[PDB]
């Protein structure tokens, strides 16, 4: 009984914890989609010179 | 009258620099179109005199 409630709490916490970090990668995303968006006009406006 | 030859060496130097038209034609290096247009005028023509 110790030793499945031990196991039990750890499970739990680490649920917590995946959901906890998996927010991160999700801010990252949208900053480097937001990079990408501008450098594309970057390369419209360098083909206007020419 | 009577003419003759100097005799001695002349030097004249000429300074010249290359200045066509270039267009971007496509939508990555290389693709363009080279134009010219030549001087006209009565000096051209030959007819200045």
């Amino acid at each position: 009984s110790e030793k499945l409630r031990g196991q039990i709490s750890g499970l739990k916490r680490a649920s917590l914890n995946a959901q906890d970090g998996i927010s991160l990668l999700q801010t990252a995303e949208g900053g480097l989609q937001n990079i990408q968006d501008m450098l594309q006009r970057m390369r419209e406006l360098a083909v206007q010179a020419g | 009258m009577e003419f003759s030859a100097t005799g001695e060496s002349e030097d004249i130097k000429l300074h010249l620099v290359d200045n066509a038209m270039e267009m971007q034609i496509g939508a990555n290096e290389g693709q363009t179109i080279l134009a010219n247009i030549p001087q006209v005028d009565t000096t051209s023509l030959g007819i200045d005199d």
